[PDB]
């Protein structure tokens, strides 16, 4: 019994471990996430304008 | 949102802007006939003579 309370004890530390792994892990993926959805919000305006230039080059020659 | 909103204006704008070059167009088209219609009365002038073979 006091070597299965001890098991316990370690699960109960490698869900601890899991919680942490996961923590880190995703917030590192939503930092990366982070730095191309700025590049997303960089690349659109930009498109947008470029359109309207066409659209001016298409009417006015 | 801002996409939108500048993008409606935008492109108002660009139709606006043809709208305006259409009518400048128009003009330069009236002024050159017109310039035409002077030359055009000087062609008259040298063109019946030959025009009978």
């Amino acid at each position: 019994t006091i070597r299965n309370s001890e098991e316990l004890r370690g699960k109960a530390i490698e869900q601890l471990e899991k919680a942490r792994a996961r923590l880190k892990k995703v917030e590192m993926d939503a930092d990366q996430f982070r730095v191309n959805g700025y590049s997303e919000i960089e690349r659109e305006k930009m498109n947008l304008i470029n359109s309207t230039y066409k659209t001016l080059e298409q009417f006015e020659n | 949102l801002e996409v939108e909103a500048k993008l409606a204006e935008g492109r108002k704008k660009i139709e606006v802007e043809l709208q305006e070059a259409l009518g400048s167009l128009e003009q330069q088209k009236e002024d050159t006939i017109k310039s035409l219609d002077s030359q055009i009365s000087a062609l008259s002038d040298d063109i019946v003579k030959k025009v009978l073979p």
